[PDB]
């Protein structure tokens, strides 16, 4: 089992949300690069277009630049070509623009003296005359392309807001796959818990639960997240601006592109040794907040005694531990993150400088400033996302270990495929045979417990505890099952019937009435959804005073906004529902080990209501509000002791006698 | 004064780090200025005539030492800056709960221990965050802003710098108000996920009864419902969120349209050069952090004076008594009298009652009757009321705190136990025979904790042995030979046995048995039996 494996199954569905976010993001993204690329152009071409050979023309009108005297125009905006013609240039010395009227052979170090421009480069091609460039000329040269410069403008303008809305949709997908998909996640999982032996729950707390169906879930939300909007996004922002970078430039490309590796060890160490300084903080603090909850509801004891200055000691050992691992994360931190992409920020300037200075002014010319400025804007926009993708793969490992808790929970196969109902009235005549129930292994718990329960309601189970009282009511529902012997209802062999169908013949009512959190009459209905006024019915019949003190407790009264109240009102709650779904068979795992006062007089006079007209199983250890019972059933050691009416066991004396003697 | 010194207590006595860090920043702040404007003066420097190879190995040199410069600066500054936020949380934490400790139960315990919980990491994270995070946005937003503002209004221009500045401020409050709105947004998806995490617990504790009546299908329904409801806000929340990253975006492309078409505008009037415009676009590129930084700075300092504000009421406004008063004080505490003391819980009413050295006592009653007062107040853990418990003659006030807690050994009818193993649980009976049976393994049987608890206090070898209900969990044999066996080793020693069942608490010197608000009586076990009808030896075999 690979968690990538089942992560990029789950992705799969819901797909074309994925491929309409993917691809309005890489449309968005080179929108976006095209953006420098057209800075280059609107650079390199009109404003150092100037450089550019100038022709003596006044043919081509509207656009042929006008000196002191001929007017010129440029060698490639030459619409009427005339080939040599006259040949000019607009040198640049320091700040100062000179015209040269007449061709040149070579370019290089440009020095003026006197008006006479002269150009050497080692060579001494030529002298040539000049003239300053005064300033409203230099600026007639200028204006042929400022119409240029509006129109480029205008583009990049639109592509910016085109590039916006290109950029918000794909987000917003990305968030909606995620979220849906762990929608999917959830559900799977609770469905697969109702598919859960009741083994799962009973070794296993329900924080435990919880946790791995909605905080886990969670974590696999923001696993989601981290992958897409950060590695995807990433990684298609470095191909769009490498690819660009290629267009421009192919050794500075090779450059650029010797960086991946930089990245991808700066990563593994980051990781290597933020794994080490997260994990040594995140127990240790852990331990404090142990250390501290341990030693404060001890207030009254921890004070009086010889620890209330002893804490500190062993809490201190932790805690400069604590610290000094803080501060070694804080070091790595340090030696990393912000640091080491300044340095290769500035590495990357060095780059640039020593390339164009080696390899273009050391042969005098060659010189793109345009190419320049986009590499500029390119590496400033690659050198962004570099620190969130090295905090995000270290990030990874505890999402990735979360993520194998929900599919080790969605993936075991030791489950209860059932969901059928049952279509009539049993009658309640349960009957048991030689059952051999072991929880674990071997160690046997209930031995040969073999009975009949007639309709004549009220088989009370009461005996010793560690017994098997509750290993009863365990298979009765079919929560565990026996191993051997059989149960069976009316005949029907219970291991070869539904669980749904077993469970909708009987009804409980446990020592802990579960208030549901709602309204009084939901809770009772258990939000049935097939019963509408048979519910205040069966209510009121029993708890009747309680609706006249406020409101109506059907009517969305809320004292239950507290899991509730009184313990005796409480039960009967519990009472109330059990009539209401009105089972067959009838099971009270009563457990009062501290009686609520005389509230449970009524509780008692509720019961009576109840196991009327019913097969009931009393659970209870009073043996006093019990005297009536149709069959009396004494447990201890796992096996059946003593069994008889409320007076055939006060003949016979023995266990049932040795328990009432406490009397 | 004010919010300033609330947190700077800490670094008032650390200035050495706290002024180097900000000099060695704002050092780094000068300095970062200059790679943009030699990078710059490289491309002038190239695109006219006079360029050599010294121009390029000097300006590679330079950018290297700058570059090495700035590297050492921020990793010792920060490291400074952020050892102090290390050391500010750490100093939280031990003040935190050395008031927790040097206080006492009354109306603390009282409070709720999730609010006291909740402060330890909470606040003290908030406060630490400020003392650092808040701290670097005030330098990174006060003056990086106002350096880079300058450098690029009086070495570039002071007309490209206003236009290519117009959208940050547009920006910045675009930022504000969608926080403002994200946040409130945001309490809809956390607490609908907690309603989700309620109704699933409440699904997963009660999945006997679910199954029991077979609503399991419903609960799936339900759960359906409330995950489908958690989606619903997430995306309300989305929604929000997808619109930070276009704004962003479209304000700072638009800055670098207006820098761009205004600086080749500028140039065609020959008021810039290209390596200006270069270095120009690397600011703009360096002012992107500010932006962020100012809405982090207000955020953080509106947190931080409520955030708090808790730690201070927690801390400081806590005004109890927790220490003894005069000197005056009997160095034996061997006879216990009490005068007309009427002890109040934060109960007793003119009681009156008198013990000796070496006297094992006891004392018993009914439910609701002042019964646990008698012996916690001799602890000294909530206010005291009226009379006097005077060890010889003098009110209890003046007896001092540490000797007193000394001489008591205490088993308390609520047990609890700290250490992890019993063995430290006891270095902090009957046991020599529960060592040889199922459990010095772990804490944390409830008659073996008691024991344990008992051995635990009797280890302290005291003058005033209290146990109050010690012996309800063990059988009547067992806690017989228990009071027997520390009756004779404690032969000349005091004990105040307290428990339920009036066979222990009787015969050993005196029973005090309470009733109501008052005593019933301050007879004996012979004289117990002839009195009022009550829990007599009839109800016990
Ligand atoms: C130009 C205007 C005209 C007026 C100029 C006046 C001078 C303007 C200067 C302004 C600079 C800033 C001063 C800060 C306050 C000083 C105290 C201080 O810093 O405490 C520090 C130590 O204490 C010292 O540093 C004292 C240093 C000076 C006196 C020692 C002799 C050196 C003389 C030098 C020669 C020059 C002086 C010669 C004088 C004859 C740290 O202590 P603390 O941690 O804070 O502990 C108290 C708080 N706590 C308990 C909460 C922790
Ligand atoms: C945390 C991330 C996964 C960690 C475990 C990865 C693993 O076990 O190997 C997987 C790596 O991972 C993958 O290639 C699949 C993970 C990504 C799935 C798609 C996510 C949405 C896009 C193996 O995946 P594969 O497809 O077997 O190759
Ligand atoms: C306006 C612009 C419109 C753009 C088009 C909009 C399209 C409509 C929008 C939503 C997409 C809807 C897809 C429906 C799929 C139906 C099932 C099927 O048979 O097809 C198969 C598709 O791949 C193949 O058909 C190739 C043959 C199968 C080989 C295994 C896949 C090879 C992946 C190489 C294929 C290229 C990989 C591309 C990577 C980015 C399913 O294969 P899969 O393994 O089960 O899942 C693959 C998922 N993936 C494709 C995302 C990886
Ligand atoms: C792409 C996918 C990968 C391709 C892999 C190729 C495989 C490898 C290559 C294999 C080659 C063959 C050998 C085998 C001028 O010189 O022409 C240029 C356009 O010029 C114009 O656009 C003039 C009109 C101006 C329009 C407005 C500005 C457009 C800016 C557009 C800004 C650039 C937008 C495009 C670049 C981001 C053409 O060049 P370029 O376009 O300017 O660059
Ligand atoms: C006007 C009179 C002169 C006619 C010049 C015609 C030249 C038109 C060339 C326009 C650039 C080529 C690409 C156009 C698309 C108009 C300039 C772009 C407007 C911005 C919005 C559109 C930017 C693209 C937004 C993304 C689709
Ligand atoms: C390309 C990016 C386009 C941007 C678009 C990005 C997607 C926008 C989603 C809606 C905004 C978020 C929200 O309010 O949540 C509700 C989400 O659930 C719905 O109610 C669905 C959206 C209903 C509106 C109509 C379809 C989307 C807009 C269709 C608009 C025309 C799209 C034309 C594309 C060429
Ligand atoms: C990946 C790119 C693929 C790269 C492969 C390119 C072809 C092979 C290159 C071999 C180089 C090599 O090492 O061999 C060399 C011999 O050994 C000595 O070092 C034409 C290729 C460039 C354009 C790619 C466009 C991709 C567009 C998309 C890009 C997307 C990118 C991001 C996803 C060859 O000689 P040399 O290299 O001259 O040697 C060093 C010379 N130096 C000393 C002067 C330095
Ligand atoms: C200049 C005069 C002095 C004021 C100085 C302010 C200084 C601070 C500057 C300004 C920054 C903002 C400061 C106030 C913030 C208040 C909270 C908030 O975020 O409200 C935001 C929204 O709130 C609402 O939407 C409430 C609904 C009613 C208002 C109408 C909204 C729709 C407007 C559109 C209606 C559609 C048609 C168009
Ligand atoms: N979850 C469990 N796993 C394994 N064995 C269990 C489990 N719950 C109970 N047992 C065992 O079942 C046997 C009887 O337990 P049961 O709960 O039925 O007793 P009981 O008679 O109802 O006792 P009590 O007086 O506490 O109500 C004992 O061996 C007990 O150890
Ligand atoms: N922690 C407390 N805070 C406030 N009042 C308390 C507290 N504990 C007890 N009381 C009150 O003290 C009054 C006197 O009886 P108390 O409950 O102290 O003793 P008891 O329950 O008879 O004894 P024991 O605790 O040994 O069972 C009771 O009315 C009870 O309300």
């Amino acid at each position: 089992m690979k968690i990538g494996k089942t992560l990029w199954r789950y992705a799969l569905l819901y797909r074309k949300l994925l491929i309409t976010a993917v691809l309005l993001l890489t449309v968005a993204v080179g929108a976006e690069l095209t953006g420098p690329f057209i800075g280059k152009k609107m650079i390199d071409d009109h404003i150092l277009g100037i450089e550019k050979t100038w022709y003596e023309a006044a043919e081509k009108d509207k656009n042929a630049v006008q000196f002191h005297g001929v007017s010129y125009v440029r060698e490639d905006r030459l619409q009427e070509p005339v080939s040599k013609a006259k040949e000019a240039h607009i040198y640049q010395v320091g700040m100062a623009f000179y015209f040269v009227d007449q061709a040149v052979s070579f370019d290089g170090n440009r020095t003026v003296s006197d008006g006479k421009l002269t150009i050497t480069n080692g060579d001494k091609s030529r002298a040539y005359a000049a003239e300053k460039l005064t300033k409203q000329e230099l600026f007639q040269f200028y204006q042929p392309e400022i119409k240029g410069m509006v129109l480029l403008i205008a583009l990049y303008g639109g592509l910016l807001v085109f590039s916006v809305f290109f950029q918000y949709g794909q987000h917003y997908l990305l968030q909606m796959s995620a979220n849906r998909i762990i929608q999917k996640m959830r559900q799977d999982v609770f469905s697969h818990i109702q598919k859960m032996p009741i083994r799962y729950f009973d070794n296993l707390p329900a924080g435990k639960v919880v946790a791995r169906i909605t905080n886990d879930t969670e974590a696999i939300r923001d696993l989601y997240v981290t992958v897409l909007s950060t590695f995807v996004t990433s990684g298609i922002y470095m191909f769009g601006i490498f690819t660009a970078l290629f267009l421009l430039d192919v050794k500075l490309a090779f450059v650029a592109l010797a960086i991946v590796p930089i990245i991808w060890l700066w990563s593994v160490i980051y990781r290597r040794y933020a794994s080490y300084y997260n994990q040594k903080i995140r127990s240790i603090n852990s331990d404090i907040n142990a250390k501290m909850n341990e030693s404060i509801q001890g207030m009254t004891i921890i004070q009086a005694f010889r620890h209330q200055k002893e804490t500190m000691r062993e809490f201190e050992e932790l805690n400069e531990s604590h610290f000094y691992f803080q501060n070694r994360m804080l070091n790595l931190n340090s030696l990393m993150s912000h640091n080491l992409v300044n340095v290769i920020r500035n590495l990357a300037f060095v780059a640039l400088i020593w390339h164009f200075g080696g390899a273009s002014l050391n042969a005098a010319g060659i010189v793109s400033i345009g190419v320049l400025y986009a590499f500029v804007d390119y590496l400033n926009r690659l050198f962004q996302p570099i620190t969130g993708i090295v905090n995000q793969f270290s990030k990874l490992e505890l999402a990735r270990v979360s993520a194998g808790r929900v599919f080790e929970l969605l993936e075991e196969k030791n489950t209860e495929e059932a969901g059928e109902p049952a279509k009539e009235r049993a009658l309640g005549r349960v009957e048991f045979r030689d059952v051999s129930f072991a929880y674990q292994e071997g160690e046997e718990v209930l031995k040969h417990i073999s009975f009949t329960a007639q309709k004549g309601e009220t088989v009370a189970l009461v005996g010793h505890t560690g017994s098997g009282k509750s290993s009863i009511l365990n298979l009765l529902f079919r929560f565990y099952d026996a191993q051997k012997g059989d149960v069976l209802i009316d005949g029907k062999s219970i291991y070869n019937m539904s669980r749904q169908e077993l469970r909708s013949h009987m009804g409980i009512v446990l020592q802990d009435p579960y208030l549901f959190s709602g309204t009084i009459g939901s809770n009772v209905s258990l939000d049935d959804e097939r019963m509408t006024e048979e519910e205040i019915k069966n209510a009121l019949r029993q708890v009747g005073a309680e609706p006249l003190l406020k409101k109506l407790p059907k009517g969305i009264n809320e004292p239950v906004i507290e899991k509730g109240l009184s313990s005796g009102e409480r039960q009967l709650i519990s009472f109330a529902r059990a009539l209401a779904f009105d089972p067959a068979i009838l099971i009270l795992d009563q457990a009062t080990a501290h009686i609520d006062t005389e509230t449970e007089a009524v509780i008692q006079k509720a019961l009576d209501v109840v196991k009327q007209g019913r097969t009931t199983f009393v659970i209870a250890h009073r043996l006093s509000t019990i005297r009536n019972a149709d069959q009396i059933l004494v447990l201890d050691k796992g096996e059946i002791v003593e069994r008889g009416n409320h007076e055939e066991l006060m003949a016979l004396e023995g266990q049932y006698y040795q328990m009432y003697e406490l009397q | 004064f004010s919010v300033l010194k609330k947190l700077g207590w800490f670094f008032k006595a650390y200035w050495l780090r706290y002024t180097i860090a900000i000099v060695l920043l704002l050092a780094v702040n000068v300095i970062e200025m200059f790679p943009p404007k030699l990078l710059g003066n490289a491309i002038d420097d190239m695109k006219a005539g006079a360029f050599t190879a010294e121009g390029l190995l000097f300006y590679i040199g330079i950018f290297f030492v700058l570059t090495a410069a700035v590297y050492i600066m921020s990793y010792f500054w920060m490291h400074q800056l952020f050892g102090g936020a290390n050391l500010m949380e750490k100093i939280l934490r031990t003040k935190l709960m050395g008031h927790l400790l040097t206080m006492s139960p009354p109306f603390y315990e009282k409070n709720r221990t999730g609010d006291l919980m909740a402060r330890g990491t909470n606040d003290l994270q908030a406060v630490s965050l400020t003392t650092g995070f808040g701290i670097l946005t005030l330098v990174d937003s006060t003056m990086f802003m106002m350096t880079i503002f300058l450098t690029m209004g009086f070495l570039i221009s002071w007309k490209l710098t206003f236009a290519a500045i117009i959208p940050l401020p547009v920006m910045a409050i675009a930022i504000s108000l969608y926080g403002s709105k994200i946040h409130e947004r945001f309490t809809e998806a956390q607490n609908a996920f907690g309603a989700l995490n309620d109704r699933v617990l409440e699904s997963v504790s009660g999945v006997r009864v679910i199954r029991a009546y077979v609503q399991e299908t419903n609960d799936v329904r339900r759960f359906n419902e409330m995950t489908a409801d958690v989606y619903q806000k997430n995306m309300k929340v989305a929604f929000i969120d997808s619109l930070f990253e276009p704004t962003v975006k479209l304000l700072v492309g638009a800055s670098y349209l207006i820098g761009l078409g205004y600086g080749a505008f500028l140039v065609f009037r020959n008021e810039l050069t290209l390596g200006e415009l270069v270095s120009f676009n690397v600011y703009l590129g360096m002012m992107i952090w500010p932006m962020f930084a100012i809405g982090e700075l207000i955020n953080v300092m509106q947190r931080g004076n409520a955030s708090l504000d808790r730690v201070n009421e927690t801390l400081s406004y806590e005004t109890d008594v927790t220490d003894p008063k005069q000197p005056a004080d009997l160095k034996e505490p061997g006879d216990i009298v009490f005068s007309h003391v009427s002890f109040t819980y934060p109960n007793l009413q003119d009681i009156s009652f008198t013990v000796r050295k070496g006297q094992t006592v006891g004392i018993a009653g009914k439910t609701g009757s002042g019964k646990t007062t008698i012996i916690k107040q001799l602890l000294r853990q909530y206010p005291p009321g009226e009379g006097s418990i005077t060890f010889s003659g003098v009110p209890i006030q003046q007896i001092p705190l540490d000797r007193l807690r000394g001489w008591i050994g205490y088993v308390p009818q609520d047990h609890l136990l700290f250490s992890r193993t019993v063995k430290e649980n006891i270095l902090y009976a009957h046991f020599e025979k529960d060592l040889h049976m199922l459990p010095e393994t772990m804490v944390g049987s409830g008659g073996q904790k008691q024991r344990i608890s008992i051995a635990r206090a009797l280890m302290a070898n005291p003058e005033i042995l209290i146990l109050d209900q010690s012996l309800s969990a063990v059988d009547a044999k067992t806690e017989a030979a228990i009071i027997k066996n520390i009756r004779e080793n404690r032969k000349g020693k005091t004990t105040f046995i307290l428990t339920h069942r009036l066979s222990a608490v009787e015969h050993a010197d005196l029973i005090l048995v309470m009733d109501g608000g008052v005593i019933a009586e301050r007879g004996t076990h012979q004289e117990l039996l002839a009195n009022n009808g009550w829990y007599r030896e009839q109800y016990e075999r």
